RNA sequence: UUGAGAGAUACAAUUUGGGAAGAAAUUCCCAGAGUGUGUUUCUUUUGCGUUUAACCUGAACAGUCUCAUCGUGGGCAUCUUGCGAUUC
């Protein structure tokens, strides 16, 4: 009844129907993460809301190498109430395990909640800032994904990024200019951005701008260089 | 702003008098209160013009 | 998610079938809700049940 | 009072079928989407086609661009006009329900002000130099 | 002519090509951007200017 | 309280105070911590006032949660007695919100100030 | 606190060591050390936050 | 009818890459660019003139008493024919 789709990524797939929709697999069924929808075709498949998770707009947008892969793990900043990490665990399936960083405490909650019904989902209750509070529980990821709000977000990802990256390994950056500027152009601010990830080892392939999903945001895809 | 607008106040007990003003007490739209140095007297303006004068019988 | 909604819709949190018809069609909406077993309201008599 | 409660509630029945009407639709996407390359030559030697190793199609549209070795909708009936009309329509119910919400809050900020013409204070009828007619109450602490 | 060649070199200056509905633009040399700091902005610089060199104060 | 967020300074809060008392007069202003939860809801919210003072503090504390939801401004003027003055009512009010009217004559004030909260955040 | 017990203590190049030492845990390894890892990360943080 | 810069689009000449079809030339399809003209956009430099402008506010609606709301009666269909809105 429902066609669906493999999409380029592994992992992510595309529902046909009448309205067409962007869908994952689940590792455990009977279970709204966030009270999205899901449909069943047998092979249970849940939406993603692309408004909701800048990476899922990232996929939807047209994005040529996304390191997230099934047997691959990955780290993960901003971690704000497991909307987006019970995709990326949903997406990793059991093999790749997935690392999630937070500091605020009442959506970290939600997250607590939600490593007992995932497998692949541990939590990160310490500082993004300081890496070395949380040195202990994480080694060697393959490759990262940004979304702290903070305007040292080159900085924090730049700590992340020579003690938990594997080597020649990928990395996921989500800016927006409202952190960092609100008053030139969100196009200026993506060039002073690249700029310092080039003087971190990080060399970027592709940048892309969410525009119709949320304001003045993007995502920045780049490969982790000589250093481990 | 309001017409027939003077409250006052005793003290130390912040307790607004209750009597005076009344309803029937002419005073308009009150402008500029005076009060006297020495016999206790009171002066309240209005914007109609008249300066309309009390004496407080205690002082 | 209790604590989210206001204080006026904790009143009505029990009879919500008696509401949505009453605002659906132009009417009264049902003034104690869930909270009328309270120790507190069987206290009071009258239009007070309702204050 | 109780035309401000029907009025709002089928405002928030038309809100929050907004909310899962725009939950199961897609939009595709149309943003900036460069590509970093290290040297000039390598810059002048692009092709979308082969960078993404895609072919015709599949260069332009965001949603799946997949590969030419990953290549290696008439299970739905009539995929060319009635299933792409079935598509549009789920965008034109949901463009219905916001033109219809909108239009419908306007029925009570129009209501609203209305209503609170009656209970106390000191108003001032005034009127714009465009003609449309607002109040202004006096500053006055309502005790 | 002489300003024809001129405005084809900027076709050799610069580097953000598009393509469509992409761009592609290069990553610089970096010893051209370590040893050097980075190029004064006009919209800040021209705040300066302007002010100082304004019709409001009679200068020259 | 070091509950409180964004919490605007004595400079600002003479801005939004100034607000306030001009929005009351219009009738744009919905008063309270409970009606000001309403405003949300219904999405009519520009932003959203509120006390820093107020004992105890945890009363109020949903309203950034839930303006963090729906992507509402939110600052705390630091004192529950002069957020009731400015609003024209008797009781001391912790939590004001400015309902949004397209037509209304001070909405160029409010853009103003509301581009002041979102710098705060 | 390890320059209290007479030995000296060095870093600030040992990040590259650290990678290797990382890499290492897969050596002596894999899955299981990873589920040590994982009630590990779910009780640092229950302790932290909850409870 | 200043100087320059960038963008969009219309047009013509012309090219890139990818796919099939033809022995090659050639064919069609898809994606992309620069050049010539027309148009249009925003930002900037300079010349001359001008030094205030706009908005808000304080006791700023009211004796030809003002406004609100519910009704009644009449007009305007040779049409303000009247939106839970304000036709007089």
């Amino acid at each position: 009844k429902v066609v669906i789709e493999p999409h380029r990524h592994a992992g992510v797939y595309i529902a046909r129907g009448k309205e067409d929709l962007l869908v994952t697999k689940n590792m455990a069924p009977g279970e709204s993460v966030y009270g999205e929808k899901r449909i069943s075709v047998k092979v249970e498949y849940r939406v993603w809301n692309p408004f909701r998770s800048k990476l899922a707009a990232g996929i939807m947008g047209g994005l040529d190498e996304l390191f997230i892969a099934p047997g691959k793990k990955v780290l993960y900043l901003g971690a704000a109430s497991g909307t987006s990490v019970s995709h990326v665990s949903d997406v990793v399936g059991p093999e790749g395990v997935v690392y999630a960083v937070e500091f605020s405490h009442r959506p970290g909650r939600e997250l607590i909640s939600m490593a007992k019904k995932r497998p692949n989902i541990i939590p990160i209750i310490e500082d993004a800032r300081h890496p070395q509070k949380y040195r202990m529980l994480i080694g060697m990821v393959d490759c990262v994904f940004a979304d702290v709000a903070q305007p040292d977000q080159a900085r924090i990802i730049a700590l992340n990024s020579h003690m938990f990256l594997k080597d020649q390994g990928g990395v996921v950056i989500s800016i927006k200019a409202n952190c960092i500027d609100s008053t030139v152009d969100a196009e200026t601010v993506f060039a002073r951005e690249v700029q310092k990830l080039r003087e971190e080892r990080i060399k970027p392939l592709e940048q892309l701008t969410l525009e119709p999903y949320e304001r003045d945001h993007c995502i920045v895809v780049g490969r982790y260089m000589r250093s481990g | 702003a309001v017409k027939d607008a003077l409250r006052l106040v005793h003290l130390p007990s912040c307790s607004v008098f209750s009597n005076w003003p009344t309803s029937g007490t002419p005073l308009g739209k009150v402008t500029s209160v005076a009060f006297s140095p020495s016999g206790g007297l009171l002066a309240v303006g209005n914007e109609q013009g008249k300066v309309r004068l009390w004496k407080l019988n205690h002082y | 998610s209790l604590a989210k909604s206001p204080a006026s819709t904790i009143q009505i949190l029990g009879a919500e079938k008696a509401l949505f018809r009453a605002l659906k069609t132009k009417h009264d909406t049902p003034k104690y809700g869930l909270l009328y077993h309270a120790s507190l309201v069987g206290q009071a008599t009258g239009k007070n049940k309702g204050k | 009072t109780q035309d401000s409660n029907y009025v709002r509630t089928l405002r928030q029945i038309e809100l929050k079928k907004l909310e899962k009407g725009a939950k199961q639709l897609m939009f595709k996407s149309s943003g900036n989407h460069t590509i970093f390359v290290d040297s000039r030559e390598k810059m002048n030697e692009f092709t979308p086609e082969k960078f993404f190793n895609t072919t015709s199609e599949m260069v332009n549209r965001s949603e799946n661009r997949l590969t030419k070795d990953q290549l290696a909708n008439a299970s739905s009936i009539m995929p060319k006009e009635s299933l792409d009309k079935k598509k549009l329509k789920k965008f034109k119910q949901v463009k219905q329900h916001l033109q219809r919400e909108t239009q419908l809050k306007q029925v009570q900020q129009r209501m609203d002000a209305q209503r609170e013409l009656l209970k106390k204070g000191s108003k001032k009828k005034i009127v714009d130099s465009s003609g449309k007619i607002s109040f202004k109450w006096k500053k006055q602490r309502k005790r | 002519i002489k300003t024809k060649k001129r405005k084809t070199l900027k076709n050799l200056r610069k580097d953000s090509v598009k393509r469509g509905k992409f761009r592609v633009q290069l990553l610089s040399t970096t010893q051209d951007s370590k040893t050097l700091p980075p190029k004064k902005e006009s919209s800040i610089i021209r705040s300066k200017d302007r002010w100082l060199n304004r019709k409001a104060l009679n200068k020259g | 309280n070091p509950k409180a967020f964004p919490l605007a300074d004595a400079a600002l809060t003479q801005q939004i105070l100034d607000v306030v008392q001009q929005a009351a007069n219009l009738r744009q202003l919905k008063k309270g911590a409970n009606e000001a939860t309403k405003t949300l809801n219904r999405g009519i919210s520009e932003f959203i006032i509120m006390a820093a003072d107020c004992e105890p503090i945890e009363i109020l504390l949903h309203l950034p949660l839930l303006c963090e939801d729906k992507n509402v401004p939110y600052v705390f003027v630091p004192s529950r007695v002069a957020l009731g003055r400015a609003c024209g009512v008797s009781r001391p009010v912790i939590a004001a919100s400015i309902t949004t009217n397209d037509a209304s004559a001070i909405k160029t004030q409010i853009y103003a100030v509301k581009d002041k909260i979102e710098t705060l955040l | 606190x390890x320059x209290x017990x007479x030995x000296x203590x060095x870093x600030x190049x040992x990040x590259x060591x650290x990678x290797x030492x990382x890499x290492x845990x897969x050596x002596x390894x894999d899955n299981d050390l990873s589920k040590m890892s994982l009630g590990l990360a779910h009780s640092i943080g229950r302790h932290k936050l909850k409870f």
